[PDB]
């Protein structure tokens, strides 16, 4: 099981693209190739 | 400060309270914890608004 309190975190793959909006700062990004993308509070991932 | 019979008020914070004679303790009352985008509702009850 997930623990809820620690920082949501997802590993982008090669040749992909992964978009976050923040629902609390207003900001919009879009993360492309591999990188860790990790959520903050309020951010979530567009499915 | 000065109250009259039957008025309310609240008292906060970090003290220590002895009720005096003249005064009821109605209830206990805590805040809400509520991040920047989170709220509430609440009535004030003497406008109701």
């Amino acid at each position: 099981p997930r623990n809820k309190t620690r920082v949501v975190s997802y590993r982008v793959p090669h040749n992909a693209a992964v978009q976050v909006y923040d629902y609390r700062e207003k900001r919009a990004r879009v993360v492309f190739g591999p990188e860790l993308v990790s959520l903050g509070p309020e951010e979530q991932f567009t499915v | 400060v000065s109250h009259q019979a039957g008025d309310h008020w609240l008292i906060r914070g970090p003290l220590e309270y002895v009720p005096s004679a003249k005064v009821e303790v109605v209830e206990e009352r805590q805040a809400i914890p509520l991040d920047e985008n989170e709220g509430i509702y609440v009535q004030d009850v003497k406008t109701g608004k």
